[PDB]
Formats: structure tokens, sequence, C-alpha cells
């Protein structure tokens, strides 16, 4: 129960993050009832989650958590239900979450977010079909590019390339972007892509999900229909030779290896699952949550 | 007095934000009735058995207030024409479930986007619930001047955007709209929320709209440019778009965040106001014809018909009308009386039809200013008007005015007229027999006399409306052909439309017709170069008359006798929309048929296709001998 946390956490949990030392991050939007609005909290014990009582940190936002993502280890950047990329950070003591910057740039809800290589620079993408290069230190959009023609459902920055990410939106377009470029997009060659996970050992592969449940590895093809419904998310284990976990509107997160082959499946949720995350200090563990307000700590057999 | 309102897609509280709203200065507030990110699960466990509540209260707002403030929105994943099975069930279900609740609520419209070529399965579930229970509930269908596809930064390295110019491509979400509200069988509850964008397309782009059931403009923050001071305001093109949006009183939604941050927000609409407040009043005759526009008018029949008093009242506040007849007579009493007799020579002045009476204060006024004598004859068959004109006699007149309570075809006039003069023209000019009475009239006319009126010419010009070919299917009648309302003539004040070629004449008559085999039936066809693509739905109809020589009347828009309020256009309907690419002419045919006890017209289209033949033989309109 520490300092300015809301007693209640929302119901639909949407995000759930691990930093180096494995402090858990949560995001949670309340998408019905009378108050849609969402929240943030870090449990510095992650088998207390979702349990307020025993949270590390917590704030309310003004609108609900559509995405959020880590920037460094004390910074929390938020895609709003409200159009706003909002930065928040951790005080000194990691007791108190604070507003940096809420920025009201789109022009509709705010869908996705993904921190650049250099760790000062983040790629944004929203139903308004814009996505935007935001500098975080000078609170500022450097770039507006409406490359898609319908909403942006996934921006991924690159690894290790401070001026490549990716993107897919609804107009069925996966596309390659480098900024060093002129016309900085480029289009990779079915059904709307989803889901987008760069390969953290290779730096020309990328896997991607689509509305229809199908996994897809691709170089600058091999697939395997994985789900039964929407692939939400792709979230490569920390290991030398990873695992790729899968979550989907199926309610089951499936862990696939190289060759796209299911080595396990989970079926612990009972409604959508909506994150993944790899611990950093047990790599064999992988947590999820889900709009069920289950935070589950899964063992995958290695 | 613009009426605006507010688009949200992010309401954490209702009540709150309603209240910004109204605080800013919006009369409505369109917003998302679920979560627009609430996906819902209709088939599959275990999603499907998602704990409630499935959405916020209606305990929230009052029923008056659903009722007046709020327009609800389609949840944004609701894809019923997606191309994954599972995900056109869920949203064909989820679709009917927000339909379902916003009419739970009473709201007064609902929108929903076509964002893409194919909304088959989208019209399919709109049209079952329209089906589902009578309501006046409207839907907005969301769609932009310019497809999002069209408009993409030209960024895609791999992909250029087009450059070269594609006439119909750029028309294309003209076609989302008109192939979905064909679908759904040109539902009256089914508008247009017409979405602009930064950059306009050509003319002919936004032209393509006219005529279409617009009943909201959509401009997003983005759009505007900011002035000096840093106020948002609109480039010359825009304000130009505007002020023609603000002659179809649409609806106007802000959509967007607020990007000039330094303003508050009530700035954009702000500006609209500005906008509103800076255009040229009523000018008397709009004016007089703002609450006309588009109102279907059975074209009266004064022949047939007894007129009511205040019929006659909406004829004689036309002063303009009237001075121009007082012109033509006074300039004739000179033509006919040299100054040497004007103390001897008494013009012998017959009004045919003088109703309550201006045509006779008109003739008197023009002999006074031509200092000429006259002897005046008021022949006026309405025995109700003939008690305005004797109380008229008794009291003013005199002597000098005789008063005929008669047919002008029976009169047995006791002497002859050297000038007849009338006001028997329609709309249409000759569609109520004035014609047929004058040829009756004309025996006692004298052999060099004057008819004023001395001719006159009806004109066509093919329209678009298809708002108008709504009005006219909505007036089916209980026990009568269930089409007989398109093969009759409407008199309207036509607004809402798209003329598709300049009008044309189309039938012409002389009095006296000195002519020895007298026939006035009509047969003509004409061809009208059409340089859109566009839908037929009638022809707007005009007349042009000559009083007197160079004084003239005329409704025909390029010589529309300036400043006259009398007469509104009439509209000769189709019973079926045909299709018209630019560059292809539209061949119509009209027809002028009688027998011994009525007068009509039928007509026809032959190109680009042939319609039916429009009332044949009369049989759903017929204009009484
Ligand atoms: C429906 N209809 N058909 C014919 C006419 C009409 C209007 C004006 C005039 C007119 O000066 N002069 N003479 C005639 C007929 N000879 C006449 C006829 C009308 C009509 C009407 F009877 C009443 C109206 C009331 C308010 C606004 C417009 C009209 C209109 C119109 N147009
Ligand atoms: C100004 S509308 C035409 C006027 O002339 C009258 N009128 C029309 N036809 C005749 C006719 N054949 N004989 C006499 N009056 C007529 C009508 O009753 C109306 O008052």
């Amino acid at each position: 129960l520490p300092p300015n946390a809301p007693a209640c956490m929302e119901r639909q949990l949407e995000a759930a993050r691990y930093r180096s030392d494995g402090a858990l991050l949560l995001g949670a939007s309340s998408l019905s009832g009378r108050c849609w609005a969402g929240s943030l909290w870090l449990f510095k014990d992650p088998c207390a989650a979702p349990n307020e009582g025993f949270c590390s940190a917590g704030v309310q936002t003004e609108a609900g958590v559509a995405d959020l993502t880590w920037v460094g280890e004390r910074g929390i950047l938020v895609a709003s239900d409200s159009g706003a990329v909002e930065l928040w950070e951790l005080d000194e003591n990691e007791t108190l979450i604070v507003s940096k910057f809420c920025k009201y740039e789109h022009d509709d809800i705010v869908s996705t977010v993904s921190v650049l290589s250099s760790g000062t620079q983040a790629v944004s993408g929203s139903k308004d079909i814009c996505i935007k290069v935001w500098d975080l230190a000078q609170q500022v959009v450097l770039s507006s590019y409406r490359a898609h023609a319908a909403q942006v459902t996934c921006v991924a920055a690159s690894p290790h390339k401070d001026s490549v990410f990716l993107s897919c939106s609804e107009d069925n377009r996966i596309l390659l972007w480098d900024t060093r470029c002129p016309k900085p997009a480029s289009q990779i060659g079915g059904y709307l892509p989803t889901s987008l996970a760069w390969h953290p050992q290779q730096s020309e592969v990328f896997v991607f999900g689509d509305e229809n449940g199908t996994v897809s590895l691709v170089d600058t093809v091999l697939s395997s229909a994985v789900h039964s419904q929407c692939v939400t998310g792709l979230v490569f284990s920390p290991h030398s030779v990873p695992f790729l976990a899968s979550l989907s509107e199926d309610c089951s997160l499936a862990v696939l290896d190289s060759s796209l082959s299911e080595l396990f499946r989970s079926q612990a949720h009972r409604d959508f699952v909506r994150d993944a995350t790899w611990s950093p200090l047990n790599h064999s563990l992988l947590t999820t949550v889900g709009w069920d307000h289950q935070v589950v700590h899964h063992v995958v057999p290695t | 007095r613009v009426s605006s309102g507010r688009d949200l897609n992010c309401v954490p509280e209702i009540a709150d934000t309603l209240g910004a709203v109204a605080k800013q200065g919006f009369d409505f507030l369109c917003m998302p009735v679920f979560h627009p990110r609430f996906k819902r699960e209709f088939i599959q466990e275990p999603a499907k058995n998602r704990p409630g509540p499935q959405t916020r209260s209606d305990l929230l707002l009052s029923g008056r207030d659903w009722n007046t403030l709020i327009v609800g929105k389609l949840s944004p994943w609701i894809r019923p024409d997606s191309k994954v099975e599972k995900i056109r069930r869920n949203s064909e279900a989820a679709m009917l479930q927000e339909l379902n609740f916003g009419a739970y609520l009473g709201l007064p419209a609902f929108l929903l986007p076509l964002n893409q070529e194919d909304n088959t399965n989208l019209a399919r579930v709109l049209t079952n619930h329209i089906h589902t229970g009578h309501h006046s509930s409207m839907f907005w269908m969301r769609v932009p001047l310019v497809a999002p596809e069209d408009l993409r930064d030209d960024i895609i390295e791999n992909a250029p955007t087009t450059h070269t110019e594609e006439y119909s491509g750029e028309e294309k979400t003209w076609m989302w709209w008109h192939n979905f509200r064909t679908l759904c069988d040109y539902s009256k509850r089914i508008a247009v929320a017409l979405e602009i964008g930064a950059d306009l397309p050509s003319n002919h782009v936004i032209d393509r709209w006219l005529g279409e059931p617009i009943k909201a403009a959509i401009l997003p923050t983005s759009i505007f440019l900011t002035n000096k001071k840093g106020f948002p305001v609109l480039s010359k093109m825009h304000q130009r778009l505007i002020f023609r949006l603000l002659k179809l009183e649409v609806q106007f939604i802000i959509t967007g965040t607020n990007h000039h941050s330094e303003k508050e927000f009530c700035s954009y609409l702000q500006y609209l106001e500005y906008l509103s407040q800076n255009r040229p009043p009523p000018n008397a005759y709009e004016l007089f014809a703002k609450g006309y526009e588009d109102y279907l008018q059975s074209p009266l029949q004064p022949l047939m018909d007894n007129l009511e008093s205040q019929t006659y009242e909406v004829f004689e506040k036309d002063p303009i009308k009237y001075s121009q007849y007082q012109q033509a007579i006074y300039k004739c009493l000179l033509d006919r009386v040299p100054e040497e007799e004007k103390d001897t020579n008494v013009q012998v002045l017959m009004v045919l039809g003088a109703g309550r009476g201006p045509l006779v204060n008109a003739s008197l006024r023009a002999a006074k200013q031509a200092d000429r004598r006259i002897k005046l004859y008021a022949v006026e068959k309405n025995p109700n008007a003939v008690v305005t004109l004797e109380n008229w006699q008794f009291e003013e007149w005199g002597s000098q005015v005789t008063v005929v309570s008669s047919d002008m075809r029976e009169w047995v006039a006791p002497e002859k007229a050297d000038i007849i003069v009338s006001e028997l023209l329609g709309s249409f000019a000759d569609n109520e027999l004035s014609p047929e009475c004058l040829d009756g009239a004309q025996h006692f006319l004298k052999d060099d006399g004057v008819s004023i009126p001395g001719e006159y010419t009806s004109f066509l010009a093919p329209i678009s409306s298809s708002k108008l070919y709504n009005e006219v299917r909505a007036c089916r009648e209980k026990d009568r052909d269930p089409e007989a309302q398109f093969e009759m003539p409407y008199v309207v004040r036509l607004h809402n439309f798209h003329q598709l070629s300049a009008p044309q004449p189309c039938f012409t008559f002389s009095h006296p017709n000195r002519d020895p085999m007298i026939d006035n039936n009509r047969y003509c066809t004409l061809e009208f170069p059409v340089e859109v693509n566009t839908v037929l739905h009638g022809f707007a109809g005009y007349f042009e008359t000559v009083l007197y020589q160079d004084i003239t009347l005329s409704i025909r828009p390029e010589t529309h006798s300036p400043g006259m309020f009398s007469w509104f256009p009439i509209l000769f309907p189709i019973k079926q929309p045909i299709t018209v690419r630019e560059g292809q002419t539209i061949c119509v045919r009209f027809w002028r048929c009688s027998n011994s006890k009525k007068v009509w017209y039928e007509w026809a289209v032959t190109a680009p296709v042939c319609s039916a033949i429009h009332n044949p033989t009369g049989r759903s309109y017929t204009i009484g001998l």
C-alpha cells in the first residue's frame, strides 16, 4: 500500500516486463465499468503480483494503458488511450512513480510503443495511422510518418540498429524502416499481420504473427499454425539459442523452438493473454498476464 | 449559430467528459458506448464467458442526455467483412450488440466507418438491425473525401505513390458510399458523415457528394493552419468547402487532439463560428426560401381547383413581379395609342384570371403612368376571389372596372379587348393549361390585340439528388399504384442537388395563336452533355415568359428575374436511378398530351439507357381542363 498508489488495480492487465534486477513492471486498464482509466505498478517481489497491498510502487494514469515498455532501469514509456505518449520515472527511492511528460501528439489511441537501440529515442504507432519518432530527452516528436493506410498494430525497434525498426498495420503491410534512407520505409513481402519480434541474435531475421493464428519466420519462409485466433505478441527468451513465446486471443501461450515447433503450451489463462516477459534471473521462468487478472509464472522445460 | 460536436475515442468518465465538452461550446459528443479496445468473444471458450459488466451503465446519464447529447461509435475492431471467418462472426455478433445498446439508450445517431471497398456484410448486418423494430435513429457512415491509401506519405521506397491522374479512381470513396447505401436499399436512416483531409481532392471528387444525404462534416484538428497570433485557421480552399457545407446546414464534428496547445480547445470551434458569421445574410429570396428547401409540393392547379385566400396572398407578396407586369402594360399602351389620341382612345384591357386584384391594380397604375385611358374587365372563375374583387370594385375601383365571375373559355364578352393580361403560368410555364385557357379567350381579342404574356418557354435540366429521390420514394400512398409518386411532378425549392447539364428549352407557346390548326400537344427530344460521373434522378423544370417585348419573367437560373420570389422549380422524377459516366449524353423525351378532359406530361430517358415511359396515359397524374 505504498504512497500515492491506488488501493485497487484495474481488472484488464495489459503489460508485464522484467527489468535487469528482476523487478516486474505491470500496466493495467479498466476496460469496462464506470471509469475507464489505467495504472502502473512495480513489484520487486513478482510472486506478490497482482496483489496491490504488496507492491513496491503504483500510480493511476488518466486513461487506459494500451502498451508500455521500460526506458532504462527507472523509466516507463506508455501508449495511452488518450492519444498521448507518456514517460513516467521512478524516484531515487523507487517508491513513487512520477509523470515525466505527457504529450498529446497522436489523434487517436496510441496502440504500440518501442524504445530504439540507444535508449534515447522511441517509436509509437497509433490508430490514427501515424508512426512517430520521439526524442525522449527533448520530449518532442522528431518525425511523423504516414506510411500506412490503416491502424498501426505494432512497432518494434531494432535490437542494435538505432535507425531501424519494423511496423505492421491493418493495411496488410509489414514495413522495414531505416531512417538513414531518403524514403525510410520498405515493404517486406495474406492475413493481416498483428505482432512482430526481432531475432535477438540474428540482425536481419524477425518473426511475425497474424490475425489467423499463424507465426512466421522471415529473413530480410517458415511458418506454423500455432494459435486458433489472433497472435497478440511474440517474445524471444534470453537464451543463447532462444525460445519464442507466442500469445493469443485464444487464451493460450505457446513456446516454440528454432523451427517454430511447439515445446510448451499453457492454458492457465481464462481470458486473452496480453503480455509475456522472461525472467532475467531464472531463464526458464516465463511470466504472462491477461485480462483475467492473472499473473502466471510458467516454468518452461529446456 | 453552427451546431457542432466533439469526436472522442477516449472517455475515462462520461460525466466529466460531457461537462468539459459542453463548457468548450459543443452541442454534442460522439463517443464509444463500449471501450474501443475491449474486444469481446461470442463463440469460443473460455473468453466468451468473460464476467461482466460488458460496459458502462445507462444510469450515468439522464434519458434526455442519451437522447440528445450522445452519438455512438462502432468499436474499431469490429470487422464484419474480414477475410477471417471467425472474425466475421464475432464482428457480426458485436455489431448487433453495440447497435442494440445504442437503440437501448435511445441515442439519436450512431457512427459506422466505410474505410475500405467491401462492406457487403456490414451493410447486411446494419440492414438487419434496421428491420428489427421501426425506429427514427440515424446511422452516420464515416467516409473520407480521400481514402487513406490515396493520401499516404510517399515514403515507401519500393511502393511509390501514384503521380498520374486517375479520374474515377480519385472518386473511389463515393463508390464505397454508393454501393453501401444501394445494398441497404436507400434507407432513410442512413446518412453521410463526410471526413475532410489536410489536402482536398480535385473539384470533381468533391462535387461527387452533391445531392447526397450529408448530415455531418468531420474536421480533424490536424487540417487547421496556424495564423500569426497562433490560432487555428483554415486554408482558403477549405474555407470554400466549409461555406458550401454551411449552405447544407450539416453538423460539424471536430476530431483529433489539440495541436495548438498554446491556445485552448474551443479555439477550433470559435473559428467555425467566425466563418459562419462571415457570409452574406438572407438576401430577401433566400430569407424567404430557406424553410422550403427540398420540400416537395403538389403543383397548384388553379383551373380545376379554387385557390385559397392565403395562396393568393403568396402570389401578391412579390412586388418585383407585378411591377414587371406594370411595365409591360405601360409600354403596350404607349405603342398602341399615339400622344395625339390620348384623350379619345380608350383601350379595353381584360385581366383573364384576376384572382384578388393585383393585375387589376397594375393595369390601373400603368395607365396613369402612361397617361392613357383604359376600360378594365377583371375576369375570375374562382367565386371566392370574386368576393375580394367586388368589394374592391365597390370600395375603390368604381365603374372603370367590371368584374366578371366566369370561365374565360365560356364568357360571352360584350366587346373585344385591346390587351388581355393573364397570370396562368406554372413553374413549368404551361402546366396550369394557360395555352388552353388563352386559346378559348382568343375569340374576344381584337384582330390586332396583344396578349400579355406574349409567349413562354419551359426549360429542362437533368439533375442528381439521392436526397430528393428518397423523398419522392417516401411518397407511397395506401390505395394507388405503389410507384405513382415517381410519375408526377413536384414544385420544390431544389437545394441539395447537382445540375448535370445546362437547362434546355422544352415546350413553347405564343398568344394570340394566329395559326388555323391549333394543336397544344408536344413531343420534344433533348440531348444533355454530361461531363461528370454521376447518377440521374430526375429533371428540374423552369420557365421563361415574355410579358411584352423585352419585359420578361424568368425562373430559369441563368436568366432568373432578379429579386422575384414567385415560382419555385418543378421536378420530374424517374422511377430508377440511372448511372451516367463522364462524357456521356443524357437523352430525355417529353410529351405534352391531352384529351377533352385532361392534359398531362409523359417522359422517358432513352440514353445512356432507356427508362420506362413515365405517366403513360395520365395514369398517375393529370391536369384537369
Ligand atoms: C405549389 N405551387 N405550385 C405552383 C405555385 C405558384 C407559386 C407562385 C405563383 C405566382 O406568383 N403566380 N401564379 C401562379 C400560378 N398561375 C403561381 C403558382 C406554388 C406555390 C404555392 F401554391 C404556395 C407556396 C407557398 C410558399 C412558397 C412557395 C409556394 C409555391 C411555389 N413555388
Ligand atoms: C394567378 S393563378 C391563376 C388565376 O386565374 C384563375 N383562372 C385560371 N383559369 C381560369 C379560367 N379559365 N377562367 C377564369 N379564371 C381562371 C385562377 O382561378 C387564379 O385565380
